[PDB]
Formats: C-alpha cells, structure tokens, sequence
C-alpha cells in the first residue's frame, strides 16, 4: 503493497 | 503519365495538369495505309519526339505546357498522317497539394535521414481548452485560436479557367485502415472535412485562382498496428455526363508521418522537478527544494490531499516530448500501474501544450516491473559505426521466462519498440526484489570522452573499501552511527560475515552480467564506466535489496546531485562512503549534495530518485533525420 | 565478452566457452603500491596484451583455448604484481547451438541477400497424418517419420569435462511473444520441450562429449502482427550454491525465419488443373480434358455430390507454395467466401506435402471482392532499378473509398502485404459488376523482350475491327449467329448504338487508368502490351459486364490457350475476333483452342479462367535471395 | 447469388 515501493509483496505489502 | 489517342475521325477534347507528363499515342488508330506523322503545335504547347518520322509503336510523343489555359480547349494540335488530319483540342489546368515536405517550416514518399522528403504529423494530445477535462483529439471541432497551432497546414492550389467544375470535380479523402488515426479541417471557422467517420470529401472550388487551407491532426501515436504513415490524396474526376459514373481523370497525394514519442537522459538540462509531500516528508523536501534553486529550475509539489499517501513519484509517469518543424511540446505517458497517484498525470500534468498518452490494462493485473522506475534511456551513443544521436532506452527483464519470472507488459514493449528513434534495450533487473534498473545504474555527464559516464553499483568496491578502513586500524567503526533507533555494525562483523559475502558475490555475477550487456549494446568501454561502492542482501524469494540507502539512486540536475545518505562509518571525521564518492565523482565538475532519506524512504525501499520526476530540455537533434 | 577478476587474496575458478572473447580485468583490485605486471600462461592458453607493462585500465588482456578441458580447474594463470602472485583456474568448455545460418541444406541475426546468413522455419500446414483431418501442427506430438521432413534441424554439441553438469545446468527457451508460433521436438520418440505452454525446458546432458538433435516447426504464417523472426536461445546457469539462486554463465542464440507464402504467375509451367463437374458442364469438362493432357498435366474433378452445385473453382481458393533449403511443398489459401465449395481446400486439397491457410470471417459479412479471381500476380520484373525476380500481387480495389464502394478484407490485405516477397499493387476494377481484375487483364508467355506478354481488354480495338468489317462491305453479318435463342445484331446496328458507344468509352477510360497504372508500377512499356478486341455494357447500379463471353478470361497452360468463344460474326467462313485473336497471339508462339462456355458460365456471368484453378511450378529462385 | 458468379445481386442472386 500500500504503503511500500514494493508493487505486491506477502510480508511488506 | 497520362496516355491520349488521337482518331482521325473526330476530334478530342482532353484535360492536362501542370507538372505530369502526358504521352500521346498516335498509332493506336492510324490509317492502316499511313507510314509517316507530322505534328503542328501551338506555340504554347511543347512537343517532344523520342522533318517526318516513321509511324511504329517504338516512337514516342510527349506533350507539356507552360501556363494554366483561361478557356477550355485553348490549345490545338494536329496531327497530320501521310494526307489525313487529326484535331485535339486541350485545356491547361493546374493543381497543387503541397505540404512541408522539406521538413524546414513552410509550406508522394517518406524517407529517412537529412536528404530526405515528407511531412510530419503531430498527434493532439493536450488540452488547449480550459473548460474541458478531454484531449483536444477526442472532438470533432476546434474551439481555440492556439488550437490551430499543433495542426499541419496543407494547401491546395488550384488554377482553372472560368466554369471548369461544372463538368469536373475534387475529391479529398484517405484509406479506411487510417482514416480513424486522422482529422482534417477546412479553414473557412474550422470545418471538420475527413476523419474517423467521413472518409472521403466532395470538395467545392471555384474557378480562376483558389487557395484552399486544411489543418490536419492525428489521433494516435504509432504503434504494432500502426507504422505511423498516414496518406491524403486528392482526385480530379470527370463528371460531363450525368448518366454515366464519375471518371477518375487525376490523382495526388501527401504523406506524413506521425512524430513518435522521444524520451530524454540524466544528460539534458532539467526545467522542471516533481516531487509529493507526504506526512513527515518535509527535510526531504527541503533538500529538494534548495538543490531545485541551485539548478535553476521550479518545482511542482503534489499535496497529500491528492497524493493518496503515495510518494512514488518516478513510478506512476515518464516525462518525454513530441516535435515537429512547427511546433514542440511535451508529453507524459501514464504508466499502467495506478496507486494514488492515478490521477495526478491526468488532472495535473497534462495541460496546454502538454499532451498525455497511456497504455497497458488500465484495471487488469501487471507486475512491479511496468513501474516506470524500470524505464530509462541513455545518452547519445555510436555503436560499432551505427549512431544513436537520441540514445537506447533500456528497461529490465528476467534471464528466461519462467513460472516465477516477471516482466514489463508487452503492450509498452511494442510501444516503445514503434517508437523507432531509440532502439529498446532489454537488462537483466528481476533478480532483485522490486526490479528496477534504476536501482543499479546511472548516467551522469562529464565533460570528457563520449561526454558522459555510466556509474554501476559494485559491492567489491565497497568490500575493499572496509577492507583498507580495517587495514588502516579502523575495524571498529560503526556503521548506520549517524542514525539511530537501528543496529550499528562495527567493520569486522560486516566483513565477517560469510551469508553477507555469498549474497553480494551473487549480486556482484549478476551486475557483471548486466554491465557486459550494456558494454556490447552501447560501445562503451572500462573508461566510461565508474563503480559506486554499494552492499545488498538476499531477501524474501532470494531477491536482493539495499543493505544501506542506494547511493547510486540518485537525482541528478546539470551538474548538482542529491544522493542518499549512507550513513556509513565515520574516519577522521567524515564518513568513509561518502569520500569516496566525491572523490571519484567531483574530478568530473559534478557537485554531490548528500540527502538524508532514512525513516521516509529508505524504510519503504525508496531512494531519492525513486521519489522524484525531472523534466529535461528536448534534444537539438531532429529525429527526421536519424537513419533507424 | 565475460570479464573475469583476479584478486591476490584468493584464487578464483572462471569457466571459459571456446569461440567467445574472455577479458580479464586486473586493475580492478590489484594492489595499491604495485606499478607493472607480468603473466605466467600454461601453454594451452593464449594471452593477448592490447617484459612488464604499465598499470592502467588502458591496458586490456584477452585469453583464449585452443582444446575442451578434460578436467576441471586443468589451465592456470599467474598474474605477478610488482612481487605479490595471484592465480586463476580455469576450465573450458565448448557448446554449439548450429542451425542451416548458410541456407545450403546442411547444418546471431537475420539478413536478406545472397550474401546474408539466417535459417528458414517451415510451417507444418500439411496433413502427413491419414487417421486425422487437422492439420499437423494442432497437436503437441509427431506421429509419422515424414513427419520430421518439414522440420528444421538444430543441433547442440556440448565437449564438457565429466561430472560438469553437476553444478552447472543448460536450460532451452523462447519470448513469451513467439512461444505461441514455434514447437521444438528433442528427438531421442520426439517429445516436446519448447511451444505454446512451455516457454523454457531445462536440458538434461551427461558429461563429455554430446550431441542433441531438436526439430523446429513454426504454427502461424508472417502477418500484421507477426513479423516472422524467431529466436531460440541456450543458456549456461551456475547452480554451485543451493541457496544461492542460479546465475547465468553463457548465452547463444539462433534466429529463425518463417518461410512466407508465395503466388505463381502464369508464365510458370502448370501441373494440375482443378475443375466441377456440375449438370450440364460437359463440352466445358471434355475441352478442358484435351487442353490438359496436350499440355502434359493432370485434372481434378470435383463431383456434383460436393460441388453443391457451385462451378466458380477459381475464386474459392488460390494455390502457391512454401520453400526451405531442405523442403518445398505447395499451400492453398481458401478465400473468406464460403459457397458450395467451402470444404473441397480443406477435404480434398490439403493432405501430405499440400498444406493449408486461411485468413477473414468466415461467418462475417464479406463483399464480391474477396473472392480469389480478384488476386492475381505478375511475371518477375524490374521497375527502376528494383528487383522482383517473383512478382507482384494485383488485387482490385475503387478509386476513393465511399458509402457504395467495395474492398478486399483488411485482413487479406495485410496478410498479402506481410509476405513481403511480392510487393501488392492496387489496381482500380471496383467498376466492374462483379470487380474481379481477371475480367480484364492477362499475362501470357512470350520468348522476346521481357519474356512475357500483357493481355488488356479493349472496346476501342473491337469498335475498330468492326469499322473495318463494315467498310468492307461486310456490315450485315451477324453477331450471335453461331448460338442459338438469342438475339443475333447486325454490325451496323452495334455500331450505330450510342447508349453502347458512351458505356464503351468510359469503360475504355476505365481500363485506360488501369494500364497506366499498371505501366508505372511494373515497369512496363508500349510494346509489352496487346489489346485483345472486348465490347462491354453498363447495368444495374451503372456496372460493366461484358456483351461477349470475355476473351481475354481464358486458360493458359504453357503454350496453350482455351479461350471463350465470342461466337462473333463470321466473314469469309472464319470469326473476325478469333481470326484477330489469332493473328495477335500466334505470332508468339502460343496456340488458341477456343471453347464454348456460353449457356453454362457466360449466362451466369463466368468464364473458362472463372470455373478452373491452374497448380504451378515453384519459381528457381530462392526467395531469401531477394532483398525487399 | 446463389448459382450465379455475384456474390449478391439485387436481380440476378
Ligand atoms: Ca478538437
Ligand atoms: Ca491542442
Ligand atoms: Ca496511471
Ligand atoms: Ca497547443
Ligand atoms: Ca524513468
Ligand atoms: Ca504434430
Ligand atoms: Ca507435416
Ligand atoms: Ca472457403
Ligand atoms: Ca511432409
Ligand atoms: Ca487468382
């Protein structure tokens, strides 16, 4: 992900 | 090439136009009896033989004027069969479609290069009206003044005599295949004539002397279903008998070509910087903002009333430019991603005289690698003879496709392969976490050699850096000192470290692997290239990520960069990763300026250039005349 | 190009491909005090330097083997700083990916010319198969032995130390993009390892030495969206570490071309002709029959039970070919429209070495222009300098696109555009009733000039014959006169007709447009041309049809002729128009036989040329020999 | 259409 640079991600986003 | 017959058993009546070369078969209904021709002209008709000559088919006769008749059938020629007369009685018209086919400012083939020939076509992408939330494409009238200002001007001449087109007619129009990617409009004001609807226009002229006005736009960019040509003819027919159908009698045409969409380097001079103010985003920002005043350059802030609590600004569009020998503007293409800042590159970018273009599914599913992030473009470049005067755009991909692998969508990829003035470059960038080749390259000038330098991140560097700290007696250093609420690692614990070594072993194969490519694909060589000190860490799915702020993921304005702040071991009262970079980085002119991005983007895996835009000045270079 | 670094502090192992050019970089971390080095090769290894030299990145050093190692680690290399020593095993391998590149017949880009390099992919198309009725490549699985004679070869030779692929592993792929148009089958019996569901396969090679075979098919023919290059490319991952992901070591690469589709003019000899057999169609079918076997070629009759009473052979399907240096077997397009005979191309035409295409909606709405009488092509020509040693595609189209206006499928078009071998050329035969350019021009052999003839309907030729009749003394002869229940016309009352004479002039006018058309774009001149005697009339919607069975429609087999018979008047016991067909045509060589076609095709508005299909022989010349 | 070469025709098909 919401938040992070990260587009979909199982623990960051 | 017009061919007329000439029968002896009555006259004819025939239409030339200045400029074509009509040929005049005689033997087609001579006398059977006749051996030998004579030709009697009136002294404003030229004719030329390839003082009889012999009646055969290997002969030729070609017939030219000099001047418009101001009647029908002015002209007489006869032709005398040895003796039996032949009348042919001829009118003089002349007709002009004229475009700017010198590519030079003023007013039936496209040709590369800067001896070559055709028009270009610039595709209405911005918003010149204030009351409108549309492109000023999407509509079939012009209501502005400076609309008329991104338009190709097209004009037809026409030199008939008196009532000549009670009996003749003008026709304009253009294929179905690409009469939806164009618009015409007679100026009178502008009347739509030719579009996605009306593929064909039944023209009014008046005898005498007529010029005629036609402003023509495009509607869409060149794409895998469009090579970007575009032809407009005109079509002179003969309407003498009411019963029988209308006969072609000549034919014109204009090609142009649409001006494709051209992206711009770090090499450039900036004009303008993006940036979004989150919460807590307020010492970046600042830095931002001075380091913008020192270039030279305004600022453009998103507030958090519209950012949606999204601070990727170089993720959600890329800033490249459309020219034209009349007109020049920029443009922003939307990447497919859509988070938060949906909205901003079409509610806040695009403008007057700034158009927008998008691709990839608007609600479908993509990947972290459409980020455009991933999307970049080198400088100029000479590669083993071929020139490149725009650059190579690169973008990152995956050694071999797989179940697990990633990739941008092939939407963009055709696109930016249509788009011919820079040859796309595939690198290899899935092996980190998010895939961004920003993350481990970037250019910056220099006034030496090719006139830039390519700079790598390289963890051998900075291994052997901490491996001269410690020889030099400093082992106990404590790196990430400057901030804190974080672990602070002494020097012997990070060289220590066999997991750490293995995994930048891996990422250091990997970026070999990347600036091999990048060697052979742009002509460079070891002197071009300059090695950044950087550590990464394998991670969730084996993928790499910073160790410490990436301080190749800069910003870079002329010859001032803001680089992310390492925080790194401090010797002698300054820190170790920063000396190095100006040590290496200075001797070029450059100015480096160290941005603390800690807490606000290095947390969520950002630097300061994944936050940033910049919009950078056009090149000088006209792309017409590369050579693709 | 693979850059390998050499540190003092440990040795390293690199892996070495025989044919590639190794850099081996050693400023990179040699020591800081050191100024000049030296290098100790072992004698199977060759240094190049571009007896000290100076430290600078200016220098470069390259190695290279002349011998596959048996043995890991087997050559050495001492680097000597000044003395610190560092070391480099190294172990080489040789892996080949070799495809036909030279287009021979024997086994990194694609190149056009006799002196370019590039192997051609063959679409299987056929039906090798007789327990089926799909074509070859529908189906993951080759079941016959011929089967693999219309693929391409390519084979990997792998020369590797024993136990080598113990840490190293080979892997085999293609773009997701060009997944869906190719197959690879290993042939061990061949199973499938690369298509439309697996992008990549992971090659399992014992140690030593070691040759695969895989055989390539291609799925889709060159189109809009496929531009007809397909590359296939082996890569050489690292896999020592199991955590560690795996990195890539080597890439090579093979580019293949899809063969495209070719026509066949009528100046190639024939080998089969295709005819109905619908009631009545008797004389037709016995007249046909003779011409056959005079000219030394087979006949294919479809019975009445498949005919469903459709006797148009020619435009349902037009027959060319595919060629490869290794195999070349005729293709049939079946055309969009779909009338009685929409299941004979793909019942009783595609089966072993006859493979099939088709393109359109084939339950959409189409117009009259679609059907294959309207393509034809031409003899091999030069036009200004350009070369097209197979011709050129004709089709027709209108003048200017409008509400009543008619054209061949967008589909077809880009489809005959995509082979690029033969560029297509419009010509303008929307103004004919049915709009077929076989109605009015033909090509025929010729051993003079050019080596050919082109045949041009032309009312003007057939107004003149009969001004010549009548003139001398014949004026009441009667055309129509050798068939019966119809109406037979005196010359005089033809010749005073002026509704008759208006619709022949600008039917004239038409046709006249044509062949100057025609000229332009073939290169042709004045005596390239013969005007065969025509008469046509306007109809409903204001559309020519011919007034006699159309002579220039006719059969040409080598140097036979079968054309309709005009039944025109008869003088001094012989027809005037066959007399001057005669006396036009004979000349070159070639033989008329006239045949009757009035009840059974002219009454439904067809000819001989209109009711059959002619197979031809493939042109000598080699298609990637030509440059587009 | 139906036996005749047009493929459609207001009279002849
Ligand atoms: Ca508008
Ligand atoms: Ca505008
Ligand atoms: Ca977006
Ligand atoms: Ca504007
Ligand atoms: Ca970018
Ligand atoms: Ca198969
Ligand atoms: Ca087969
Ligand atoms: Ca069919
Ligand atoms: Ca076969
Ligand atoms: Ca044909």
């Amino acid at each position: 992900x919401y938040r992070d640079h990260h587009y979909r991600h199982p623990k960051y986003c | 090439g017009t061919l007329i017959r000439v029968t002896p058993e009555q006259p004819t009546h025939a239409v030339c136009v200045l400029g074509t070369l009509t040929q005049l078969d005689i033997c087609s209904s001579a006398p059977d009896d006749c051996t030998s021709f004579s030709i009697n002209a009136s002294p404003g008709v030229v004719v030329d033989i390839a003082s009889t000559w012999p009646l055969d088919p290997g002969v030729e006769v070609t017939l030219t004027m000099k001047a418009a008749s101001g009647s029908t059938g002015d002209q007489k020629v006869q032709i005398s069969y040895y003796p039996v007369k032949a009348l042919l009685y001829l009118t003089a018209v002349e007709i002009s479609l004229c475009a700017d086919i010198t590519r030079t400012g003023k007013v039936r083939t496209w040709t590369w290069g800067p001896c070559g020939q055709g028009a270009i076509l610039l595709v209405n992408c911005d918003r010149d009206n204030l009351e409108s939330s549309a492109m000023d494409c999407e509509d079939d009238e012009v209501l502005d003044s400076e609309d008329l200002q991104d338009m190709s001007l097209m004009t037809l001449s026409t030199k008939t005599p008196k009532d000549f087109f009670t009996n003749h007619t003008l026709v304009l129009h253009v294929a179905r295949s690409e009469m939806d990617k164009v618009r015409v409009f007679q100026a009178t004001k502008c009347s739509v004539v030719l579009g996605p609807k009306w593929p064909s226009h039944y023209l009014m002229v008046p005898g005498g002397k007529h010029n005629m006005d036609f402003y023509v736009e495009a509607l869409a960019f060149p794409d895998t279903d469009f090579p970007g040509l575009i032809t407009l003819t005109i079509s002179l027919l003969d309407t003498s008998n009411l019963e029988l159908p209308e006969a072609v009698v000549f034919q014109d045409s204009v090609v142009f070509r649409v001006a494709p969409w051209i992206m711009t380097p770090n090499t450039q001079p900036p004009q303008e910087v993006y940036a979004c103010s989150i919460f807590e985003n307020e010492d970046f920002l600042k830095s931002v903002t001075t380091l913008a005043m020192k270039a030279k350059c305004k600022l453009t802030i998103c507030p958090e009333e519209e950012n949606m609590d999204d601070q990727w600004m170089q993720d959600e569009m890329e800033i490249g430019y459309i020219q034209a020998p009349h007109k020049t503007l920029p443009v922003v293409f939307d990447s497919p991603r859509n988070r938060g800042l949906k909205e901003f590159p079409i509610k806040r970018v695009m403008g007057p005289d700034f158009g927008y273009v998008t691709r990839g599914p608007q609600t479908g599913g993509i990947s972290g690698l459409d980020s455009f992030g991933n999307l970049e473009v080198s400088p100029p470049v000479t590669v083993r003879g071929k020139e490149y005067p725009l650059g190579r755009i690169l973008f990152g991909d995956s050694c071999y496709p797989s179940n697990d692998s990633r990739q941008m969508h092939q939407a963009l990829q055709d696109f930016l392969s249509a788009q011919q003035v820079q040859a796309p470059v595939k690198l290899y960038s899935d092996w980190l976490s998010v895939g961004h080749v920003d993350e481990f390259l970037s250019f910056v000038p220099a006034p030496d050699r090719k006139g830039f330098r390519l700079l790598l991140a390289s963890p051998r560097s900075c291994y052997k850096l901490f491996q001269e700290q410690q020889n030099e007696g400093h082992g106990e250093a404590l790196l990430f000192e400057g901030i804190k609420k974080k672990k602070q690692q002494k020097i012997k614990n990070i060289l220590s470290n066999k997991t750490l070594r293995e995994h930048n072993s891996f990422v250091e194969r990997c970026i070999d692997w990347n600036r091999e490519l990048l060697k052979r694909e742009l002509g460079l060589a070891e002197s071009d290239i300059i090695d950044i000190p950087q550590l990464f860490k394998l991670k969730e799915f084996s993928k790499a990520e910073a160790f410490f702020p990436n301080m190749v993921n800069m910003l870079v304005l002329g010859k001032h960069l803001g680089i992310p702040k390492p925080f790194g071991p401090v010797i002698n009262g300054r820190c170790c990763l920063e000396e190095k970079v100006c040590s290496l980085l200075e001797p070029l002119g450059l100015q480096c300026t160290f941005i603390n991005d800690f807490f606000t983007y290095h947390i969520r895996h950002g630097e300061v250039h994944c936050g940033t835009n910049v919009r950078r000045k056009p090149f000088s270079f006209k792309w017409w005349n590369m050579v693709p």
